[PDB]
DNA sequence: GATGTATATATCTGACACGTGCCTGGAGACTAGGGAGTAATCCCCTTGGCGGTTAAAACGCGGGGGACAGCGCGTACGTGCGTTTAAGCGGTGCTAGAGCTGTCTACGACCAATTGAGCGGATTTGCATAACAAAGTCTCC
DNA sequence: GGAGACTTTGTTATGCAAATCCGCTCAATTGGTCGTAGACAGCTCTAGCACCGCTTAAACGCACGTACGCGCTGTCCCCCGCGTTTTAACCGCCAAGGGGATTACTCCCTAGTCTCCAGGCACGTGTCAGATATATACATC
């Protein structure tokens, strides 16, 4: 893996920005399970990370297009639908304020 | 003193600008001149306020020194 | 309240069909498309109005329109949830 | 008290001048997007001298006006 | 009066992935949503592996699964890859 | 001057296409939303959140409905929507 | 190796609609489908009404509102009729 | 209903569908921590109310068909000629169900 | 002979009212299987997993072909062709 | 090695298909249009089946995880369990 | 008149409906401990109204572009017919692997004490926008 | 006869919302004990694979003719775009008060345990409703 981690928290030793400590706990209460593994949480952490860190990115190359140096809402929705397994993942996700992708169909030209 | 803490930072605001303007420098210069010297990077929204006295009496204090080393460099 | 249906304008329908791509819409349109709106909204309130009455409230919340929506396989993000 | 004029001022009244002499009866609106272009396309070498111009004239402004204070409105 | 979020976390990762980037906080509100959507789907998916295998845990490996099983192609790939490892790494010394 | 009929419809087609902004008008939406509801229950009372999200759901899918209807009118041979192309979209999509 | 299904119980029933029908098989596995399914689909949109509004129990008022989310027109509300009467007869016997 | 005297608690409430197994299976299956008193009483009442009506229905359209016995596809019409059954079931593949015998009349002589 | 579209109404009344599976037996398992392989190696199948995937593949097929035909109709056609199929598929959303 | 099984699909398999959903007439194209769906239809039902089969640790695929693979797609499917 | 489908008989078969005896999950009666219900308090957000500005909707008109109906070719589909292939059935046999039980240990729940990461509420600070320098050409009040 | 629109870049000021800081709380982290869920080994014996041979129903190829798809023309409806009139949305501000959230008590309901025993299930009998085959007549093309 990574070369190490050394400081308390779980979210350090695993390596992760996400928290792992409270993963568990939302793991633990709307009865999933009787029980949750150790590696369950930081297993999931990591998962939700590399997710989030994909949409982001996209999203910034988005708002660097544009020229601007901020994520709003149309840029978060055209990074997921200019990207195929996003747009899969989401494809019934409405964003609020989203808009539209700018599709002319070619005969009303 | 209030007052006399205005008047001073009235001043000095007054010299920054003087110099600022003699020597041909911007707001955005200051700005980022400051960033090189300190590690603390200004725009020029942070310069014209200051310049303007519209921030508040702690950070044109805290921000005076580091102007102070502007005007001298 | 009566007849509030037709605040929905035909701009506002000849906006909507623009977005979507529609370069030319017919006149009779407006009528069917106010008719999928309302059969949309009366759906999705029914159950907004049944989560909000089951907890004994009297006051329709965005998470109620939230649920109500995702059960329909509808999920919207950025109201909460 | 008027503004001023900034490097790329300094250099467009002269260059605008001149496109005006070249060809009177143009539309300045052409004339101003062949100097912006311009502009954009010069070195910092090419720009200094309008540069230093630009610094001279703000001190000489202010040096004139030392009550001056920009107040543009909506 | 508190509400947990994940807005802290999202800006952590922008950071590291956009250093000159921000958010606006409706952005952040859209991000949350997300996060939350995910983590439901994925749980819930993991719970159903374990009712069905008939066992009483949530472990790692349903996780693993209810990734596979929902996330499409190399998206999904990527994603198992850093699970691992994210574990290997913490029950490693 | 004049413009041959369709320039503007592709201007529009652009403009809506590129902004963000709700196109249905906010009160009559609104009050809308409130004739419904009394047929359920009277008395009841809305967040301003709640219609704000009906709104924007309604919309997306007036939107979506919209798309497929064209695509409808296409395979047709046609421009023009009309009420059959939003029927068959709805059917073929479940509705 | 024991499994329960609801053959008797299906089969109990279509006597007291049908005396003189018989079913197959075959056509009894699907009713032990969809008693499953709906079985399944009710307990879990209750689960979910009880967990929105942060409670432990289902009770029957959140069976009748999953019965409510869940089947369509008429069918709602004869279930909720008989569910009703089920219940009154039940606490008074 | 007027009155039940047994032991069980299927009879107390008038039904045919067991209430103990009802309550055990909720149990079971982390829908809660806790099933109230009430819940599988309700419930088994709801699930028998729906098994009737199917077979009600299946058993008309066996008799339509000169049969005594209902076989996968009386179960398929049943539900395909009832609206309500129809949403309720609307994406529900029976194995040898069949199709209803709709021709466009477009196709007609 | 019969004129052509006698036969395939007679066909239309006859499929419809049986329920037997369309697709051969043999054949389909081994599409099946060579699916499977693709994806693991050395997996076996019960014949209650085929029956299982074959009759969801058919119902899946059956119903295409029923909003093909609208389709097909709404073009102002009889004969169904590749875009029908495609334009139903968009719509659903595959 | 299996290979080109798709071919299995033969013309009156398709044609039967077609008449149950009411098509009248079928263009030439259609053969080949209707085997490319239906095999993405089984890879994906497949694919899932086989997941749950692998996690399970079994070699053997089943009924069930077949019905759960179609489940989850919004496909129900009854008579097989459930 | 020719080609298909439903209806009047006789027989038997796989499939169902019934009855024993053996558990093993269902029901009854106690107890304890938390959960859900009640009443009383605060105060946040909702409804409702008011007048004024003006941006969007409604209306009429005329003109062009597109929906629609009708016609005529030509080829791509259906329908027969005879030959060929491979499915389906039954039979024999082998063995991998599902499904069960029984020991035993590492794993996670639970508790109680401790402590730093994260929460709200202030407070600093940047983005995003827009006004104006010069100058000549053209438009409208 | 005079203002202002129109265009370019770069420096200044300005509204609002986003990034950052403080102090305190309380959910996350140690560390230890307990009990049982699940890993592992070994056994039975189900049911899934493989092959062979025969019948025979379905698939395959090819010839023929015509019903349908496609392109073209021409007519008349009806939707677009413009400019003018009218209408109701939107903006601020204000007051009134009803319902949502919080807190602190109280009592009832459900989990858990233990006991007892009859309703439900594998297994073996016993009877028949509709398929399979023949022969008659009418429905549809």
């Amino acid at each position: 893996g990574k070369a190490r981690a050394k400081a308390k928290t779980r979210s350090s030793r695993a390596g992760l920005q996400f928290p792992v400590g409270r993963v568990h706990r939302l793991l633990r209460k709307g009865n999933y399970s009787e029980r949750v593994g150790a590696g369950a949480p930081v297993y999931l952490a990591a998962v939700l990370e590399y997710l989030t860190a994909e949409i982001l990115e996209l999203a910034g190359n988005a708002a660097r297009d544009n020229k601007k140096t901020r994520i709003i809402p149309r840029h978060l929705q055209l990074a997921i639908r200019n990207d195929e397994e996003l747009n899969k993942l989401l494809g019934r996700v409405t964003i609020a304020q989203g808009g539209v992708l700018p599709n002319i169909q070619a005969v009303l030209l | 003193d209030i007052k006399a803490l205005q008047k001073e930072l009235e001043q000095f605001a007054k010299l920054l600008k003087q110099k600022r303007i003699t020597l041909g420098y911007t707001q955005a210069d200051v700005g980022l001149t400051l960033g090189v010297l300190f590690g603390k990077v200004f725009s020029q929204t942070t310069i014209c306020r200051f310049e303007a006295l519209q921030l508040s009496f702690k950070n044109m204090c805290k921000l005076r020194p580091l102007l102070q080393k502007w005007v001298e460099e | 309240l009566r007849d509030n249906i037709q605040g929905i304008t035909k701009p506002a329908i000849r906006r909507l069909a623009r977005r979507g791509g529609v370069k030319r819409i017919s006149g009779l349109i407006y009528e069917e498309t106010r008719g999928v709106l309302k059969v949309f909204l009366e759906n999705v309130i029914r159950d907004a109005v049944t989560y909000t009455e089951h907890a004994k409230r009297k006051t329709v919340t965005a998470m109620d329109v939230v649920y109500a929506l995702k059960r329909q396989g509808r999920t919207l993000y950025g109201f909460g949830g | 008290v008027k503004r001023p004029m900034n490097a790329f001022m300094v250099w467009s009244r002269g260059q605008r001048r001149k496109m005006a002499q070249e060809n009177p009866k143009m539309h300045n609106s052409e004339i101003s997007k062949r100097l912006g272009a311009e502009w954009k396309l010069l070195s910092e070498t090419e720009k200094r001298p309008f540069i230093d111009e630009a610094k001279r004239l703000r001190a000489l402004h202010m040096k004139e006006h030392p009550d001056y204070k920009y107040r543009p409105r909506r | 009066s508190r509400k947990e979020s994940y807005s802290i976390y999202v800006y952590k990762v922008l950071k590291q992935v956009h250093p000159d980037t921000g958010i606006s906080s409706k952005a952040m509100g859209i991000m949350n949503s997300f996060v939350n959507d995910i983590f439901e789907r994925i749980a819930g998916e993991a719970s159903r592996l374990a009712h069905y295998n008939k066992r009483s845990t949530i472990t790692s490996r349903e996780i693993q699964t209810a990734v596979r099983l929902l996330l499409p192609g190399e998206l999904a790939k990527h994603a198992v890859s850093e699970g691992t490892k994210a574990v290997t790494k913490y029950t490693s010394a | 001057h004049r413009y041959r009929p369709g320039t503007v419809a592709l201007r529009e087609i652009r403009r809506y296409q590129k902004s963000t902004e709700l196109l249905i008008r906010k009160l009559p939406f609104q009050r809308l939303v409130r004739e419904i509801a009394q047929d359920f229950k009277t008395d009841l009372r809305f967040q301003s959140s709640a219609v704000m999200a009906l709104q924007e759901a309604c919309e997306a899918y007036l939107v979506g409905l919209f798309e497929d209807t064209n695509l409808c009118a296409i395979h047709a041979k046609r421009v023009t929507i009309m009420p059959k192309d939003i029927q068959l979209a709805r059917r073929i999509r479940g509705e």
